[PDB]
Formats: structure tokens, C-alpha cells, sequence
């Protein structure tokens, strides 16, 4: 199937602004799951900051990337093989729980071996592109 | 030195007026402390007539805080709570972008930003959120501290030579120059 | 300078015309009994391996002269009042004392 | 001989303590050594933060686990033909580098090819179990 | 042996990044050498701009590629056979002349005459791929 987890992640200048409009930094995290339920079950609270170890449990391993406004950090991970879904979740100033436009769930199937996937930021939400 | 010299006279780092040629003529006492200030800034900030400073820091550990936040203009310092050894910094570093930040991961969360700012200075900004407290450094310790959302506070030890270093650059909030030396 | 085991890596390169002072400031283990000027130049780099050189000038004392520039102020006023009984005239043996010897 | 390279560690909760007795977590790095000799020679500066290659150049490959305070963390590594030598060491607040109670040297014959070897942290030491 | 030099360059988004994290474009130099003492010599100053006639001299031909952040260039170069050595340099914004990883040798040996070898370029180092 897929060796490494390879991930691309873009940004625009209009990333995480404040009510005075001011581009801000934001910090996202890569998660390597054994179960996306429970990665769909967690708000924006409980996630970041809670202590549901189900869901930690799930969780194989974390790796934080961290982004400039107007940039980008290349993922060059070594895939797990029971990492049935890659977690990326971000972390924004007003993180739109209810239309969940602040998490995405990448399977093992959508994965490319050698060539990074590209998740792009705008706004205050997550993009994927073919 | 080109309009109130004769009676006022710089001894060492002030310039109090002592003559007995001051009589007939009462100072603003608005006046005197303000620019006993503006000479004690001048210092520690701009000894060498332009912009810059030295100065060393050091983190400390705590309950569930294992981690590393200040990066400021690109000169990053990282602890996982290894041993604790001293690095050198400075305050106006040549980048096209400055700032600082924060990071930490704690038990319960991965990395959480703290602080995020576009200034020139960047380094003290986030001093002014801090609180300062004395500690048995070298000369003059400075053990510092700052909050999170949700407890675990940090310790950070500093070490400074002549004077304090930058935190004396806090001083600045309040100013605002008087307007008449004379009664 | 090529080590052994390693290729060419620099020491320190500085910019601007000024900047032959600036990197000759760093080994002042200078005193050399041998030609009539008699210096030499330490300049150790890193890992423990030395590059000696040893300067011969020309009218007095060459460039080396130029390092007594730093910390150098004008001073303030003459004919002063105060300063009436001193003699300090030993400074200008003394700091080429301590200049020639470390 | 042994293929696939299995290590288990755990962990009580007084490990890594500061001077407030502070339960601390560590980072615990994992060696693949051609050579022994170097793993021996060095301290604990230049192991972790020194450019000595030689014993770098020893080190086929390095990974870092990552563990809390009272938890564990199981190590499931493809575990190279000329690792004659499972080189592990910790980086705890006050390393006593003269008993040497910070590394441990797991050679080829003491690894078990279907079972984890227990690695028991406790204090500021590493200990092995049967 | 082989008669045409072929090589795929790839990149992803995050490469050469500036103190801004800004992916900026890069320029990679093809080099075709009968000695590989002088590349293996010469630090990341005086090959870009120094005249060691030395290193130009075992230089056979010198070929300039370049490629945009997030994609691609390849390389049909008519391989001369006295270039014993395919030296591929680059120019990031940091290049870590210590590490050596903004440089590799492609010997004699590892070309292939009707398929390209890739070289991915990845935050500011160079890496080969099988």
C-alpha cells in the first residue's frame, strides 16, 4: 500500500484573521488513527484540549506542524501501517464547530506514496485538492 | 548643552542642579523625573548610540509543562526538560520578518499557540504579560513566569550584564514628556 | 584552511573596507624575536588546529596600530581646575605592555 | 538470529523529578550501533547535543520515543542485520554520568524476536527486567 | 555504458523557505566532472561563485536547471563520456555547508540510459530516490 506519509500544506495571507482582520500564525496537528469514529465524535474543546483518551488511544501518534502566514512546511512522515486515517485538524481563532469546516480525514486510500498530498488554509478552513 | 547648561550640570548618569545660581528659579518637578528616566534608559537600550542589546535566559520545568515556546526572530531555543544550559540572544535581530511566540504541549494537548504578534519588537510585548519576580542568578537574576489557558505555568531564569537588560524597556507605558521646565 | 579529514571550510569572512582590522583583532600573541618589526599572528580556529603567521611592517608599526582605536573617546575639556597633582604617565608603556606580552 | 527488533517500556511516575519533586516526562532515544566502544566513550553532552560522527557514523539509524509520566510506549522497529548493538539512553534533568545509571548497552543475543525486552525507568535510572 | 544523461527533478511547495517561511524558487546547477575530490572539496562559497579553475577545469559542461516551487524540469542532456561524475548543487537561502546536504554525486554507475533518476528536493536539502 502506502510506505511514508508524504503531505503538502499551503497558506494564503488571509489565514486564522482576528477581528481586526490581522493575519495570525496557526498550529496544526497530524494524527495517525486506528479509528475515525471517534475522530468524528470530539468538538474543537475536547480535542486540543480534553482528555478523551479513547480518542488519544486511536490516536498511534501526533505530530505538530506549524505554519507562517503566506507559507508552507512540507510532512515527510513514516507511515504507520495500522494508520488507517490521517487526522488533520487545525486550530483556528473561530473554529466553526457546527459546519466542521476545521477538520478533514484522509484515508489509506487516498494516499500517494511519493508524492505529497496538498491541503490548503484560507480563511478559517481546510481544503483538500486533487 | 546648548540651552539650560550652567545650571544643569551631568554628574555621572543624572544632572541634579546645584549651584547657587539656580536661585530665582524653581524647576518643574514633572521635569526632573522625567528626563532621570529618559537618562537611565539610555544605559541599558542604546549604549552604543544605536539600537541593540545583549542578553541570556534560561528555562525552568513545572507540573505537566515539558516543552519549549520562545522563538523570537528566528533564534529558536528548545528544552524537552533536558538539562538546563545557557543561550545567547538578541533583541533587534536581522530578519525581514520579527516576532515571537509561544508553544506548548502539555499532557492533555499538543501544540497550543500563546501569543502572536507583527512588531519590530516583538520580545517586548510579551514582557508586559509576564511577571517579574527577583531570583539569586548571577548578578541580578530574573526569574520570570507567564499563564496559560488552563494552569501549568512556566519558569524562565535570566542573566543580564551592567544593568537589568530589556525589562527596563516597560517603563515606557505610562510617558508622556512635560511641557514646561519653569514655573 | 583544509583540515585532514575535512575539505576548505572558512574561518570568518567580514564585509566592507574596514574589514581587515576587524578579523586581525582575534590573536594578539604577537611579540616575535626574530625580523626588526617581529610579529606574529596565532588566529586559532576551531578543533585545535593552529595557522601561524609572522608580520613584518614596514614605517613604525604597520596596520597593527590601528586596534588602538577602540574604546577611544575625545575627551572633555582642557584647562580644567581639577586634576592638579597626577602622574600618570605610564599608560601609554603599560597598555603596549599588556598588548606585547598577551 | 533476530529480525524484527521489540522493546516495551515502563514507566512509575516519579521519573525525572526537578528539585520541587516535580514528576517530569523524558525523551528516550533508540541506537542502532555497528560499534559498542563509542557508545561507551562518550558522555552524556556529546551523545545527545555533540557532532561526535564517529559515533554518529556508528549509529545506522536513531529513533525517539517519547514517553509520560506513569504510561508506556511499545517499540516495534525493523531491526537492522549489523545493529549488533541497541544502543539506549534518556535525558533526565540530573544524568549521573559517573555511575553511569543513563545508558544501557543491549547487544545482539539478549533480543527476543516475538517478545518486547522490559525497560523499567524509575528515578533518574534505566533498568532492564528478565 | 551509458549516452544520454537523464534526470526528473522533482519539488514540493516547501522549499528554499525564507525567516517568513515564504516558498521561494531555487537554481540548480548540473555538472559534469572527471574528478570528484575537488566536488567533495569545494564548500557551498567557492563552487557557487569562487574561481577554483581546479573544480571549473574537471568541470567538463556546467548546465543550469530551473525549477518553481511545486513542480518540475527534466533533463535530456547529451552525456559526455569523460563525465565520470553527474554533480548536482543547489542554492538555497540556508544551505547547511556542514551536513553536506545540498549536494550529491551521481556516479558513472547509477545512471540509466533510458530513464530518468529522480532527484526531490525538500525544505533545503537534496535526496535521491530508488
Amino acid at each position: 500500500q502506502i510506505k511514508t506519509l508524504h503531505l503538502d500544506i499551503r497558506a494564503r495571507e488571509a489565514i486564522n484573521t482576528s477581528a481586526a482582520g490581522i493575519p495570525l500564525s496557526v498550529v496544526v496537528r497530524i494524527y495517525q488513527l486506528k479509528d475515525n469514529r471517534s475522530f468524528d465524535s470530539a468538538d474543537y474543546q475536547a480535542l486540543f484540549t480534553g482528555d478523551n483518551e479513547i480518542l488519544a488511544g486511536d490516536i498511534i501518534a501526533q505530530k505538530d506542524v506549524w505554519l507562517q502566514p503566506g507559507g508552507s512546511v512540507a510532512v515527510d512522515m513514516p507511515l504507520d501501517d495500522a494508520a488507517k486515517f490521517t487526522g488533520v485538524a487545525a486550530m483556528f481563532l473561530e473554529p466553526d464547530q457546527k459546519k466542521n469546516t476545521w477538520r478533514v480525514v484522509l484515508g489509506r486510500d487516498e494516499l500517494e506514496p511519493d508524492t505529497p498530498r496538498l491541503i490548503e488554509v484560507s480563511g478559517n478552513t481546510l481544503t483538500l485538492l486533487p | 548643552q546648548n540651552n539650560l547648561s550652567g545650571v544643569l550640570h551631568r554628574e555621572g548618569s543624572r544632572w541634579v542642579p546645584d549651584t547657587i545660581n539656580t536661585r530665582g528659579l524653581t524647576f518643574n518637578p514633572a521635569f526632573l523625573k522625567a528626563i532621570n528616566t529618559l537618562s537611565e534608559i539610555a544605559d541599558v537600550a542604546f549604549t552604543t548610540g544605536n539600537a541593540g542589546l545583549h542578553f541570556e535566559l534560561r528555562p525552568g520545568t513545572a507540573a505537566g509543562v515539558m516543552q519549549t515556546t520562545l522563538i523570537t526572530d528566528n533564534q529558536k531555543l528548545i528544552y524537552v526538560n533536558q538539562m538546563p544550559v545557557w543561550k545567547r540572544f538578541t533583541w533587534p535581530a536581522d530578519t525581514e520578518a520579527p516576532g515571537a511566540s509561544l508553544s506548548w504541549v502539555s499532557t492533555q494537548a499538543g501544540t497550543r499557540q500563546y501569543a502572536d504578534l507583527p512588531g519590530s519588537w516583538g520580545l517586548i510585548r510579551l514582557l508586559e504579560m509576564a511577571r517579574r519576580k527577583a531570583a539569586p542568578g548571577v548578578a541580578s537574576g530574573w526569574s520570570l513566569s507567564w499563564q496559560a489557558q488552563d494552569g501549568r505555568m512556566l519558569n524562565y531564569t535570566l542573566r543580564t550584564e551592567a544593568g537589568e537588560g530589556p525589562l527596563v524597556l516597560l517603563k515606557l507605558r505610562n510617558f508622556v514628556l512635560p511641557e514646561t521646565v519653569f514655573e | 584552511w583544509v583540515s585532514t579529514q575535512a575539505g576548505t571550510r572558512q574561518y570568518a569572512d567580514l564585509p566592507g573596507s574596514w574589514g581587515l582590522i576587524r578579523l586581525l583583532e582575534m590573536a594578539r600573541r604577537k611579540a616575535a624575536p626574530g625580523v626588526a618589526s617581529g610579529w606574529s599572528l596565532s588566529w586559532q580556529a576551531q578543533d585545535g588546529r593552529m595557522l601561524n603567521y609572522t608580520l613584518r611592517t614596514e614605517a613604525g608599526e604597520g596596520p597593527l596600530v590601528l586596534l588602538k582605536l577602540r574604546n577611544f573617546v575625545l575627551p572633555e575639556t582642557v584647562f580644567e581646575l581639577s586634576g592638579t597633582s597626577a602622574f600618570t604617565g605610564n599608560d601609554e608603556d603599560a597598555g603596549d605592555t599588556v598588548e606585547e606580552t598577551d
